RNA sequence: GGUUGCGGCCAUAUCUACCAGAAAGCACCGUUUCCCGUCCGAUCAACUGUAGUUAAGCUGGUAAGAGCCUGACCGAGUAGUGUAGUGGGUGACCAUACGCGAAACUCAGGUGCUGCAAUCU
RNA sequence: GAGAACAGAAAUCUCCAGUAGAACAAAAGGGUAAAAGCCCCCUUGAUUUUGAUUUUCAGUGUGAAUACAAACCAUGAAAGU
RNA sequence: AAGCUCGUAUCAGUUUUAUGAGGUAAAGCGAAUGAUUAGAGGUUCCGGGGUCGAAAUGACCUUGACCUAUUCUCAAACUUUAAAUAUGUAAGAAGUCCUUGUUACUUAAUUGAACGUGGACAUUUGAAUGAAGAGCUUUUAGUGGGCCAUUUUUGGUAAGC
């Protein structure tokens, strides 16, 4: 058993996913996507650190869950379980099949899950405090190890996993129109109606500082 | 204000579900006969239930439509033996609201001894005159917010009317 | 003469299926029994 | 195993338009078409009766014959080494007019005018259209523009 | 009520037509009823369109063209007063009346008229118009009911009655008009006769004044200010039908306060709309508003 | 300019919440003798326009409204794609040359127009 | 969803919301809302005479289908079908 | 191969202009169907487990479920949108316009439909470029094992499969 993933590198065929027309699949060896303070806020955690790919292939569920015990494992190790969040940007949806007289009739069983992963594709995204840089970093090289291919490590300077880049997410939070939600932020747009805008935003439709 | 939607009695529905098929439900058909005054239509099931002892396509029920002044005498009739006080549950959220009794000998008819105890349930709805524009063929439409009577409306009427009460909530 | 009459049912489906809000798990225990 | 029914891998072609299902319009019921007229087909889904192939889908031809409810259209279609011509009898609701020909009609009643003036003033006609002729001499003012330089930017990464 | 729905639900909702939206039309009937043989290209197919309110009758020749529907003829039963009939502008002898109004009336525009005079010894018989030999055949219009029932004993089949007998060729059978008792599967002249010079309101009249003088009373007011008796009802419908024989030609009201007029000043009430400043206006008023936390 | 009847295009017209409607029209409305129809004059049929009402229907307005429509040099000449190379790279794939060229996003505007006939302070 | 004796998760009756999330004999796709769905009334166009056309195609056959013509009918108030 | 009728206005493995058609690449899921990660708020409506005075057709809760607004990732047999390349038709003389002839078709009709008579339409008869000719017919051979390369792509770990 266990074909190398140089025998399913490749994004060969279509994408043949779980449906009605493919039942009896195995389930993926990924089973948890966050980890770290998945409860945080964005406020706590401004700095990004992306794992992002640069070829086209087919990375394995079980990879992505071998370089995330790796990376997590490290991470909590050196700088504690509540110092960064992980999040898994890529879901095993391919379903990758196996033949096991001659190649009559030569459509195989489902064999395993994968996900297709593009050129310019994030696999990996921690967001921790300015300090954990170093740690951060080092976890997601333990995990470049684990993953084929050539990956890359950026720091992705956006204020946490959101959007607007340091100086915007500042401007809106001391302009008052982002509101603290569970794991994520709610924004003020200029175009839904004045009742519910005023009942979910005081900040900006007050003097407050 | 007021000026003509204060309120009207739409229908009455007398409904008896025997449950099952034959001799019992063709008395409950007489029953409705003799109470009513009018022919009664046999409601049919839908589906099997083995617990319930009913099967598709055959006759449980019997129901009923009454309007106007023997709508509401049929309900002074019913309210008189439920002792004026209905249970506030009993108004549903729409306004229309409905009651049961039980061994309906309490009213009207005396017991004709080839007929059988028949309780029945009572449903009145209620409607501000003007629901022909939503009841009718052409050019139909919705009444507006001030209309389609809520349970607050029916409950202010039955008190003002009828000299009833009602419970806790 | 017993004059029978039939209700007409505005119903499309011909199946001999309970809907799927007759699910016996969906059950109010700690109904009020009867004394 | 293999099938080739009359609407076979007709899924997205017979489907109706995003928020156009329903009753067809009696503007497509009111045009007329008199024998002559070079008409398009394209299938509606709805009205089953009348339907053509899938292969007459999207294509032109001219209409031959006129009856009670449909009309009859000549349709030059390639199979082999020649073309053959076929006689369909297709519905008016997948029948519809030409825009190319009325804009043939159009054209040809402006170029009637055109010769009619050119005729009566005693000028050269230049009747046929001319294609895109490359361009001519120009002058351009930098007076209220300036030139602005222009340079390419260099790599910063946005993820 | 909490029952707002989606958005999603309102970008897949497909709204139906106008007028099937309003209620107004069918578009099955409309479609079958305007759609013409194709191999006579150019023929329109003219709808005998009869339409009833709680006071008017509306009978009208409509033929149809791809920028719209257009009018050929029409004729209003709040326009019979002028003729004979000051009262009952809704009945079945409004209806026959203003099937007659409108059968001449066309056949006048037509130039069809010293031929297929009709009856005019109305009998209630059911016939067919028969086309005279070396002449015009006659005038070929279908009945446009829309969305009412078609029972029997209805005035859109008076109106239908009213113009087989002025001479419209109106294809038609007699199972629809009152008295044709299916049990016997023909008609009754008599009381065809008697719906037609309005038999049901005389009778009606009669039993009131004889029983309820209360009833009576608030039923005809108007009769009653008229002096009109309960026996001359067929005199003043027979009067009104020669006078339609006499005159259908449309003539208007003396149209006093004119168009301008109307438009200028009886239609100044409609509130005009805003610009984008003055509803920028309101919504920074409504911030001034609602500033603060309260 | 309204309103009615018939319509054309078929959301710029729909949906939700709230206001206004002088005239006429429409509507709600009253009655069961007849034709007729229902378990039931509720729908439908018939009679009156009288006893009343604009409460609804309908029409129009408002909403930093939902939706829908139009546009942009906003995204984006980006993704993608024809054609070419004894171009690159172990490959995956990528770049260049000559052409074509999106969708989502962002922002701005708009919220039915019109044909025939009749009627209206 | 809110209600109505027994009656409950679900038997029957109402009201409101409900762009089709149902049904259309069967596999899947398409289509359909005053219908092509569900009930009611009448019927036998599931008829006769041969032709033309489309699909597979050699532009042969078989099967299926389309539009007419000359009849005779059914239905409906009728247009029509 | 034999030709034949014309070499008289006929065509094109091509482009433009005008107008169609398609549902593939892309894209989308805070748009339908299906899949799917994570929190937040709510349901004085007990679905399940409790606690508070064995009580509660009572409160304090946990926990599901459901709903609302968000969030991560997808789909050959999902889709609002939607390319590029290929693809249909047209670019007049067998055409257009004006009066009036036939008809058992058609119309309410001296109205329409189809085919016509007569008259008008030259140094641009109505896009480009080419034509080493266009069209047609007869007869008959051999063939009816294929293989490789660029791009798209199916099955297979892959193959000079
Ligand atoms: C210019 N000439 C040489 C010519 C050429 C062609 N064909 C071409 O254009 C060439 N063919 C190619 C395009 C190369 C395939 C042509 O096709 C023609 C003609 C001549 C015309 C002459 C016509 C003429 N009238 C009507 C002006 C005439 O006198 C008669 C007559 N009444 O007998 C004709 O024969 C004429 O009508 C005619 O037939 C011509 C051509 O067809
Ligand atoms: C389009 N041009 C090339 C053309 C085409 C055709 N034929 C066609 O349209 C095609 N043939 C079909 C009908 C499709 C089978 C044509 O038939 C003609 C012509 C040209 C004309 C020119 C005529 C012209 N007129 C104004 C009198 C002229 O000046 C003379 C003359 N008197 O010298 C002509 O030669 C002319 O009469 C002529 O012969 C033409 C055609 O016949
Ligand atoms: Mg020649
Ligand atoms: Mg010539």
């Amino acid at each position: 058993a266990r074909r190398p993933a140089r025998c399913y590198r490749y994004q060969k065929n279509k994408p043949y996913p779980k449906s009605r027309y493919n039942r009896a699949v195995p389930d993926s060896k990924i089973r948890i996507y966050d980890l770290g303070k998945k409860k945080a806020t964005v406020d706590e955690f401004p700095l990004c650190v992306h794992l992002v790919s640069n070829e086209l292939e087919q990375l394995s569920s079980e990879a992505l869950e071998a370089a995330r015990i790796c990376a997590n494992k490290y991470m909590t190790t050196v700088s504690g379980r509540d110092a960064f969040h992980l999040r898994v940007r890529v879901h095993p949806f391919h379903v990758l099949r196996i033949n096991k007289q001659g190649m009559r009739g030569a459509w195989g069983k489902p064999h395993g899950l994968a996900a297709r992963v593009d050129i310019g594709q994030i696999i990996f995204s921690v967001r921790t405090k300015d300090s954990n840089k170093d740690v951060v970093v080092e976890g997601l090289r333990r995990a470049r190890y684990k993953f084929p291919g050539q990956q890359k490590i950026i720091l992705s300077k956006k204020w946490g996993f959101t959007n607007l880049d340091r100086p915007e997410y500042l401007k809106k939070r001391e302009a008052g129109e982002v509101k603290d939600d569970g794991a994520f932020v709610k924004f003020l747009s200029k175009k839904g109606s004045l009742e519910n805008n005023i009942r979910e935003f005081p900040e900006y439709f007050a003097a407050q500082a | 204000q007021n000026p003509m939607r204060d309120l009207k009695i739409e229908k009455l529905v007398l409904n008896i579900s025997v449950g099952e098929s034959g001799d019992r439900l063709t008395r409950a058909s007489k029953v409705l006969e003799q109470l009513s005054g009018q022919t009664p239509v046999q409601s049919k099931a839908r589906y099997t239930v083995r617990t319930f002892g009913i099967r598709r396509n055959e006759k449980i029920a019997v129901h009923v439509t009454v309007r106007g002044p023997k709508a509401e005498e049929i309900l002074e009739r019913g309210l008189k033996v439920k002792e004026y006080q209905l249970r506030d549950r009993n108004f549903s959220a729409t306004g229309n609201f409905g009651f049961g009794i039980d061994e309906h000998i309490d009213l009207g008819i005396k017991y004709d001894p080839s007929i059988g105890i028949f309780g029945m349930d009572f449903y009145v709805v209620m409607n501000r005159p003007g629901a022909r524009v939503t009841r009718r063929k052409r050019c139909k439409g919705t009444v507006g917010n001030s209309h389609k009577t809520t349970k607050e409306d029916t409950v202010s009427w039955f008190k003002q009317k009828y000299d009833a009460d009602v419970l806790d909530k | 003469p017993p004059k029978e009459i039939v209700k007409s049912n505005t119903s499309s489906k011909k199946a001999d299926v309970p809907p799927p809000s007759a699910d016996p798990s969906k059950a109010r225990k700690n109904r009020p029994r009867p004394s | 195993g293999k099938s080739h029914g009359y609407r076979s891998r007709t899924r997205y072609m017979f489907q109706r338009d995003f928020r156009k299902h329903g009753a067809v319009h009696l503007s497509t019921y009111l045009k007329v078409y008199k024998v002559g007229d070079i008409v398009d087909i394209k299938a509606n889904g709805s009205i089953q009766k009348g339907m053509p192939h899938k292969f007459y889908q999207g294509k032109t031809g001219v209409v031959y014959n006129v009856t009670k409810s449909s009309v009859g259209v000549i349709i030059n279609k390639m199979v082999g080494n020649r073309y053959l011509e076929k006689r369909l009898n297709l519905r008016v609701e997948h029948i519809k007019h030409s825009k190319c020909r009325q804009e043939f009609l159009e054209r040809v009643k402006a170029n009637a005018a055109k010769r009619a003036e050119a005729k009566a003033q005693g000028v050269a006609v230049q009747l046929k259209r001319q294609p895109a002729q490359p361009r001519e001499s120009r002058i351009v003012s930098t007076e209220g523009n300036v030139p602005q330089t222009l340079a390419p930017v260099p790599y910063e990464t946005f993820i | 009520q909490k029952d707002a729905k989606s958005s999603a639900y309102s970008s897949r909702f497909q709204t139906p037509f106008r007028r099937r939206r309003e209620g107004k039309t069918d578009y099955y009937q409309r479609k079958r009823l305007v759609t013409q043989h194709k191999a006579k290209y150019n023929t329109p197919k003219y709808r005998l369109v009869v339409r009833f309110t709680n006071k008017d009758i509306i009978c009208q020749i409509i033929s149809s063209t791809i920028t719209g529907d257009v009018v050929l003829a029409a004729a209003y039963s709040h326009e019979l007063p002028r003729y004979g009939i000051t009262h009952g502008l809704t009945n079945w002898a409004a209806a026959y009346a203003t099937g007659l109004l409108i059968a001449r009336r066309t056949l006048q525009k037509l130039g069809l008229d010293e031929t297929y005079k009709g009856v005019e010894e109305v009998e209630g018989e059911y016939e067919l118009t028969e086309a005279v030999e070396d002449g015009p055949r006659p005038f070929k219009v279908f009945l446009d009911i829309g969305l009412q029932r078609t029972t029997t004993g209805a005035r859109v089949f008076g109106a239908l009655k009213g113009a087989s007998d002025g001479g419209l060729y109106v294809p038609h059978s007699e199972n629809r008009f009152p008295g044709w008792d299916f049990e016997t599967e023909e008609i009754d002249p008599e009381l065809l006769r008697s719906y037609i010079f309005g038999g049901h309101v005389s009778q009606y009249m009669e039993e009131l004044a004889d029983d309820d003088e209360e009833r009576f009373s608030e039923l005809f007011k108007g009769y009653l200010a008229d002096d009109i008796d309960a026996d001359s009802l067929e005199d003043i419908y027979t009067s009104a039908h020669e006078a339609i024989r006499a005159d259908p030609a449309f003539k208007p009201t003396e149209k006093k306060f004119t168009k301008e007029q109307y438009a200028a000043e009886s239609k100044k009430y409609r509130q005009t709309k805003l610009s984008k400043e003055e509803r920028a206006a309101r919504v920074a008023a409504k911030i001034a508003a609602l500033a603060g936390q309260q």
